[PDB]
Order: C-alpha cells, then structure tokens, then sequence
C-alpha cells in the first residue's frame, strides 16, 4: 500500500492512530495531512495549518480523550489538534521552549492526557490540559547542546527516557519531594548526537530501551530489575552504513524497527543469547 | 531536516514508513519469521473439524502429559462425546430331600418352631434375632410381605457385619439408596464403580448426578487419578474444573518450553497458543466464562492474534468473553474500527 | 302220666312250666345271680347322659389302661369333646446401629464382581454369584430387597440344600416354607406331636379331609410308639372311631384273660368283658363323629344275645338297629326280637 | 303270666314257638292247645284233636318251615299240624311204632324239617317231610325195655343225638352215609333205674354238655371234649332228690340247667368256676 506524493516538500513523520487505520503526515511545507487507508487505496481528509516552520513530528493520542493529534516544529512550539463533529481545529498551543521542538509524545492513557516534549534548547516539558483548558507544565533542563527525543516508559512510578545531542541517554522518574522529574540514570555509550530513544512497551520483567545515533550505531539498553544497572548491548558489532534516525518498537513481540539514513529500514528481534538478529 | 524512513509500528502489526523520494507514505504488514496468523484455528473454528488441528498438536506435542490430553481429544474427535464416555466408564444348587427321624433339640429351636406353625411369623423372627439364628431370621422374613419386619433383619445383619466385610458395607449402601459412603471412602482405584453407583441411584436427577460425579473427580485428581478425573468431569459437564486444573498446570508447562531453546517470547507465545487450542477443542465436546485468570489469559491471546493481522479470529474469541468486562469492551471496539 | 313241672327254657330268658294243680301253665323270667337287665345302659342310651354309667364303670375298673380309658371318658363327659380337644392339644426391638467409617476397598475377584452386579442394576446375577460362592447371608440380604419371586426363592432352596440336614430348626423351616407337613408328620419326634398336630391344623383349616388323614397318620405313629393315650386323642380329633375300635378290639382277648384269672368262669369272663367292651364303646362312640368292621359286628351280635336273655328286648333292638340291615343275621335277629317284643 | 286251668286233665307238656309269643299245651284228655301270650295275656286259639290216648310231649318246628307243632301220644302215634291262614289243620300223621311214643323233638333247621321219634316200643324213628306228603322213615332199635327221650345234638354227616333208656342206658348216635342210618357211638352207663329224660345242649363252647335224668332220682351231666375224649360222668349232687326226675332242659345261652323234678319242684343249676354245680 503506497500513498505517493502526500506532500511536495520532504516529509518527516507519518503515524497511524490507535486503530492503525487513520494516517497522518508532516513535513517542511509546515503542514500536517490526515489520510484514510484501506486495502491499497487512500483518501486525503484534511491539511492542518499553523506551524511557522517545518513540522518535525506527530503523535496520536489515546481514543479515550477524543480524536487528537499533537505536533511540534522547528518553530519551537507544539500544537494539539481535534476532529470534533467532522472537522479538525487547533484547540491548544504549547510553547515554552526557545528552540526547535523535536519530539512530542502522549503518555500512557492511564496518566491522563499528558504530553512529553523535548527541544534543541536542552529542556524537556511535561504538559497536561487543565480542567478549564490552559496549561501549567513541568520544565526541566535535561541535556547540554540540545534534546532530540523523549519516550515514556510503560505504566507500573512514572519514567521516561530522553536522548540528547550531548551523546547521552537519560532515564527520568517523577519525585514527590520535588514535584518534578529527577535524573535517575545517565547512560554513556554513543560518541555522537543521539537522534532518538524508544522505551519498549513489552510487559516482561526486563525493560528495553533502544537509542539511535549520529554515530551509526543502535544500542539496546536493558534492565533486569530495580537492583540491576542499565546494560549496554550494540545492535550489531559493525557500525551501520549511515546515520540511524529513528527507533520504534512493535506493540507485541518486542520487535525493533530501525530507520537508517541510507533510507533503509531493518527489523530486529532478540534470541536465546540476548543478542539481536534480523526478524 | 535530514531524510529518513521515520518508521513506526501500529496496531494489527502494520509498518508505516516514508518512501525514498521523501514524499510518500507506505503502510505494510512485514513477515516476522515465527509469527503467523493462526489459520488452522480460524478454519477449524468455522468448519468445526479439529481433525487437522488435533493432528497438528499431536504430531508436535511437548511433554508426555500434554500428549494424553491431545490423544484424549484425538479419540474424542472420532468417537464423539457420548460414545466416548461409554467405552470409558464401563468395565473390562437347589433340591434337598428330608430323610429319617429328627427332633427339636433345645429350647431355642422349639420356641421358634412353635411360633411358625402358630402362624405367628412375627415372633419367630424376634426369637431368632435374640439368638445368633440370623440366617434363619432372614429366611422367615424372605417369606412375608411385612416390610418393617422384612427390614428389621437387614438393619440387624449390617449391625454386626457391614464393618467386617467390604461387600457388606457396599450392600449397606445399595440397600439404603445412597452413595455418600462409597464416593467418600471406597478406594479411588475402584472409581469406575462409584461411577456406576451414581448413574444407578440418580438416573432421573441430573443436578445431583453431576454434583456427585464432580465430588468424585476432585477426589481422583487429588489422589493421582488425573486422566480419570477429567473423564468424570467431561461427563458432569464441569468445564470449570478442567479449566482450573489446566490453568494451574500452565506455568510448569511454559517452563518446559523455555528450556527447549526458545526465547522468553517464543515460550510464552507457544504456551498460550497450545492452551487456547487445547481448551477450545475440549470446550467443543463437553456441555459447558466466569473464571478470572481464564478471561485474563483469553484477552492475552487476543492481542497476539490482532498482531498477526487476523482480526477475524480475534473477534471470535472476543465474542465468547463476557461483554460485561471493560477490557473486553474496549478491545471489542478497537478490533472493530481496526478491521472495519 | 305222672305229674311234673315239665319245664323248658325259651327265647328271651323265659321259663315255662305246668302249674302245681297240673291244669295250668306258668311263664316267668327267672332270677339268675349275676344276670340282670342292663338298666344303666338303657337309661344312658335313652337319655344320652352317660355320667351314671361312666361312674359305675369307674368304681370297679380292672387293669390300669382301662382305668385311663374310663378316666378319659369321664373328663370327656364333663368338658365335652370340643373343650377336651382344646385342652389336650394346647402348649404348656433388638440391635440396629451401623455407621460407615474410614477408607475401605473391594478385595478379591468375588467381592468385586458382586458389587459390579449391584450398581450395574443387575440384581439377578448378583444373587447367583453370591450363591456359587458360599456367600449365603449376602444373597439373602440382597433378595430380601427385591420383589422377584423365582429369585427370592432360589436363595431359599440353597439354604435348605445345605443346612436342612444339619439343623432341625432348618428342616422345620423347610416344610413351612414349602407349605407341607408330611415330613413333620412322618419323621419329627413323636414327642413333639402337639407341634405336628398344631401344624396340621394351620395348614388345612379348610380341608378337613386332609387334616383328618394327617391327624390319623400321626395318630398311628404315637400308638405304634408307646403313646396309646395320645393316639386316642388324635384319633378323636380326626373323628376316626374305626382306629379306636381296632386298638380296643385287639386288646380284647388279653382283657378277657385277666378277668378269667380273677376266678371267673368261662361264661363270667366272656360276659363281663363283652359288656364292658360295649359300654366303653357306646360311650366313646357318643363324643366322636361317626358299623362296617366285621369283627365289631360279631360282638355287637354277641351282646344282643346276652341282652335278649336278660329279657330286655328294647335295649337289644337299639343295638340291632345300629348294625347294617344288610346282614341276614342282623336281619333274622331283628325279626325274632320284633315278633318277641311287639 | 299264668294261664290258670288250661285243660281238664292233668297237663303233660308246656312248649313255646321260637318267638315265645305262641304256646302249646298237651294233656291226658288227648288234646293239645295253641296259645298267644302277651305281658300277662293268654288268648286260646284252636284245640288239636285226633289223638286217641294221652298226649305226652310236643315240639315247635323252626319258623323256617312256617308254624308247625308236633305231638306224640300213648296211642303210639305222633302227629304234626300246620297253621296255614291262622286256622290249625292236621298235616301228617306218623305212626310206625308199636306202643306209646314218649318224646319227639325237631332237628335244627339246618338239618331240615326232621323229627326224631322215640317210642316205648324200644325203637326210635327219624322222619323228614318231603314234598308230596309221603316221607322216607328211618327206624333203628335203641333200647331194651323201651325209649323215653331223644334230644338232638347241634349242627356240625356229624349228626348226633342222645337217647334215654327204659333199660337205664344213655346213648349217642351219629349219622353214617355208609351205614345208611344213625349208628351207635357211646353207651354211657350211670343210672341204677330208668332214664326218664336226656337233653343235649347247644352250647358250642370248647366241651360238649349232656344231661341225663332218671327214676334213679339223679342227674348225670355227661361232659366230653373231643372225638377221642370219653364222657365224664358227674353227679349233679352226691345225694338223692326226694322224688323222681322227669325233665331236663337247656337254656339258650349261659348254659343253665332246667331240672323239672317229680316232687313237683323245678330247680335251676350252673357250673361254677371249678366244674361242679350250684343253684341260681
């Protein structure tokens, strides 16, 4: 199934929603597009407008809140969108960062309608939408140089991993006696900017993290339990041909989808040894 | 702004990525070696012919016990439920001519004899019992119609024998139209008997027939007769008991699989599948959801199925779950939109 | 032509003679010591009250057996046949607590197969196995719960087949169970006769013919086994005057020999023995339920003759009328008396 | 039950029918009389006549041949008369002897309609009455001087009868098909004078009993047991009865002796347990 020419400017993100039927894209044209794919057909449904700069990413929210989509852009802001009564409209706007926002992600539906945001300004913001609408977020300084990604850990006590341009990967946990997310662990292992970080939703004892970097390597970080440390495990002994840009875990099977710069997508799974191989 | 597939996974096991031209989106369902939609199950669940499915599990069974269950199901497949419970619950001087003189010797004899002739059949027995002339007491009674008398002796026989003879204790029960005694103390080895004493005493009262059959199954399974307790359950129509046994046997089963060179996932995956196919085929021959863990694990197989893209087989199991459970509710809705 | 009484005896004990004046005739009935008209018997037979005769005979009885006889007659005359038979045939809950306890189990192919028959609701075969094996009570306890007959008895016949010869009580049970008494009448100890008697009564309450046939059979045994007085009892109750006539007709010769020794002439002996034989019989013959016996007839005809000689033509006629008018002797005699008395 | 003055002349015999309901008296007046006796009544019927001399004795025949009474007189003739239609007629007249006939008794019906005649003509005759009327007589000499009695012996040949002599001798006679007539057997002696009368008993008991009375004024009871056995002479008493002895009669049963004397007194006798005799 292919939807050629969804945009005329280069596209940076395409995400299907909770039912994996409703597509959504974003690119330099500074717009988002909603699609409806079936067998091998497709129908545009709208074009979201507002961002003053190329749009970097989008994330669909859990259906239990409505039909929402979040986006972030080089313009250093985040826009939420809604499809009420049959038409999309900018409900809220989040802009507390002073540089390009590169990632945005809806927390687990159990936490409510929270949003995880990371920016080149080095900070990360956590945002909920009050009873009235406005937003009173959490802002933390999380990386030097710039933050490129941030992902939520599955639900139990709330944790999320960030990936900065300081080559570091970082786990965060919420604390009461601070009313903020505090730095739980710093994981060193990349020699160049970390482009993305994905926390696997696998519900097994062991937790899985996958970080991708400008150094042409993918690292799977794992933690057996609370007393265990985060163990480093290169996805493969040899570096890759080009820069790895994204990492995505399936919802089941704990299968990793790696997006390279040689515009190639490799798939991996774990084996008896604890080493990865092509799935 | 650099170019990149920006790949993502989505429900149904779909992979979304960006074309190299950087202007197109491509959704697909990658082939994950090891993961395959369950056709056999979908096709057998519709054509209700688990011959192939059963033949599959049988030919690739795991431990010895597991083999019995599938065999139990392999034969239950051909012979049918009724015919099965049959082959499974069945089993492998007059005259005297008097001669010569004789005489009433003793007071006892004389007293009883006089009673008789004097048409006093009642006293004869009293005088008999109050002596160890039970054999006789019984003979006289085996001639009258008077029930209370025709019974005052039985209760007299048992009174001093039902404890020195197993057959005596059994008679005591057959006599007094009961099974409680056998069902609870007769050696489990002779169960196919306590089995016939239930179908015999309660031939027109099914609720009781099955309450007893159950009471026995529990005893068998709890005293080394696993395979047999299942047979009794299969006849009492208590899928719940068979389910409970199988849910407790689950762990150890997933462990024997994990030691068989399989990743935590291959084991967990394979296990839940075998259990679900084993439970489905079994629930298809008995007379039978309200068990939490079973539900819990039912939901689990749903997700593994949706991830295969086989939304149809997923809905089938969705239906069988109580539309009273929210998780069941939510997934029911999700699977709908995802497929519809 | 010389005067003379020219006497002659004549039928009826009449003596004829010419009177002293030699011109008339006298005809009388002389007194012969020891020869009187039996008035008590005439009365008794007319009244039907033998109390007086019974007592006269009871005061000077000969041997003891005879005394017992008249003694019998005495009691029989007061209490009456029926009340005599009632007094001469007359005779001088438990533990249930079983509670099944502990684990048990069938052991052996026997215990195990019977039960298979019980639950399998195959009661028929369960009984057979219990029998082919010496599990008697077992078979009984079982059949005693069924309402089948052909089976309910197979157990019984087995009980008899091996215990009847080993226990008297068992043997008694046999006959009762089989509704018979032949065995008891024929082989049971003649000492328990009151039990047999009573047994015969309870089996043939509506078959008086059978009852009497049995009572007479039992009667014969008692007699043949030194139980003379009891045999008379069973014979009486069976209304068999024949048998009592035989016992008595046979003990006759000896009786007339003991009277012979009492320093009595041939006539004296014969006469008293006969009269006493006849009295005892006429009496007893009144409380029974009844003349064909040949021997008996000849004596009645012998009593008739002694009778007519005492002159008592009336009494004589009474006896002649009890004989079969088919005997040309009884026929001829009737004529003579008739003509002589009327 | 007296029948006062039945005759004019002294009476010589008082005999009754087998049923003691009708009598028969005979006297010197040469006449016999038939009677009816009841309770004490005496109805006189016919009076038999055709006898020339005094009638001596008479005897009733067995009813078996109807009503017949035979009489014997001094006239040397015995006569019998039947009673067809309630009216007495003379049937036949027997007169073979030459002189008085003093006794005539009938034979036990078994034997038949036989009559035994004993005359003082010393002989005795036996006569049975055939059909047509003509009989076949049998006569045989029996005593010296004469014959006074001729009683019969019960039935058992084997036909016996005792005779009393005018010559003091008592005899026994038994038929004999080879002799054609009764021949002698015994000859019991015992009386010193004449044998007035002799009667034979019907008592079938073990031994035979015979009575013999005579002018010798004594009775000799002749007891014998069997063929061989001799007759045992026996004095009815070891003394003399004051007068003669005319008649001796045997009772039907109980075997008692009727001894009609001459002193005009009748005496009865019985044999006590030993074997002797006593009154009654």
């Amino acid at each position: 199934v292919v939807i050629a020419n969804a945009h005329n400017e280069l596209i940076h993100d395409a995400v299907l929603d909770y039912y994996g039927k409703r597509l959504a894209t974003c690119s330099s044209d500074k717009t988002i597009k909603i699609f409806e794919v079936e067998g091998e057909t497709h129908k545009l449904i709208d074009t979201l407008t507002g961002h003053e700069g190329p749009v970097w990413r989008v994330d669909w929210a859990h259906p239990k809140f409505g039909t929402i989509l979040a986006s972030c852009s080089y313009d250093g802001k985040v826009l939420i969108w809604k499809e009420e009564n049959g038409r999309w409209s900018q409900i809220a706007v989040h802009a507390v960062h002073s540089a390009s926002v590169n990632s945005v992600q809806w927390a687990p539906h159990e936490y409510g309608p929270l949003l995880l945001v990371a920016s080149s300004d080095g900070k990360v913001s956590v945002v909920e939408f009050k009873e009235n609408g406005t937003t009173s977020p959490i802002i933390i300084d999380a990386h030097a140089i710039g933050v490129n990604s941030a992902s939520w850990a599955p639900a139990t006590s709330r944790k999320f991993v960030t990936g900065g341009a300081d080559n570091l990967v970082k786990i965060w946990k919420y604390n009461s006696d601070a009313q903020t997310y505090v730095l739980e662990s710093t994981l060193e292992g990349h020699s160049d900017w970390v482009r993305d970080v994905a926390w696997s939703p696998t519900v097994l004892l062991r937790s899985y993290l996958a970080s991708v970097s400008q150094d042409r390597t993918c690292i799977i970080w794992t933690q057996d339990n609370e007393q265990g440390p985060w163990k480093k495990t290169l996805l493969k002994e040899e570096k890759f041909p080009d820069v790895l840009w994204r990492a995505s875990w399936s919802l089941s099977g704990n299968v990793l989808a790696l997006s390279g710069g040689d515009n190639k997508v490799t798939l991996w799974k774990e084996n008896l040894e604890g080493k990865w191989e092509p799935a | 702004g650099e170019p990149s597939p920006a790949a993502h996974w989505a429900f149904g096991g779909k992979l979304v990525q960006i074309t190299p031209d950087g202007k197109g989106v491509s959704i697909t369902n990658p082939k994950i070696s090891g993961l395959e939609s369950n056709t056999t199950l979908s096709e057998a669940l519709k054509t209700k012919d688990f011959k192939p499915l059963i033949n599959q599990r049988l030919v690739k069974v795991i431990d010895d016990v597991n083999e019995e269950d599938w065999n139990l199901l392999e034969k239950l497949s051909m012979d049918g439920t009724e015919e099965f419970l049959k082959e499974a619950l069945a089993f492998d001087e007059t005259n005297f001519q008097p001669e010569g003189d004789f005489s009433l010797s003793g007071n006892i004899e004389q007293t009883i004899s006089k009673n008789l002739v004097s048409g006093n059949i009642k006293s004869a027995v009293k005088n008999s019992l109050e002596n160890d002339l039970l054999m006789e007491a019984m003979v006289i009674a085996l001639d009258s119609n008077n029930e209370r008398l025709k019974e005052s002796v039985k209760n007299a026989y048992f009174a001093k024998y039902g404890s020195k003879s197993s057959l005596s204790r059994i008679l005591y029960s057959i006599s007094k139209r009961e099974v409680d005694d056998l069902v609870e103390n007769l050696d489990v080895s002779q169960w196919k008997f306590i089995s016939k004493a239930i179908q015999n005493l309660y031939p027109n009262d099914i609720a009781q027939r099955n309450e007893m059959l159950i009471k026995l199954g529990d005893r068998l399974k709890e005293n080394g007769h696993r395979q047999d307790s299942l047979t009794l359950y299969l006849a009492a129509g208590s899928l719940d008991k068979v389910a409970s046994i199988w849910l407790s046997e689950f762990p150890d089963l997933e462990d024997k699989l994990k030691k068989d060179n399989k990743t935590i996932y291959e084991a967990h995956s394979e296990c839940l599948t075998e259990f679900i196919e084993r439970f489905t085929v079994f629930s298809n021959f008995i007379n039978g959801i309200n068990n939490e863990q079973l539900i819990a694990k039912f939901l689990e197989f749903i997700n593994l199925t949706t991830s295969t893209g086989n939304f149809e087989l997923a809905t089938e199991f969705l239906n069988s779950l109580p539309s009273d459970n929210e998780e069941v509710k939510t997934e029911k809705a999700r699977v709908l939109i995802a497929s519809g």
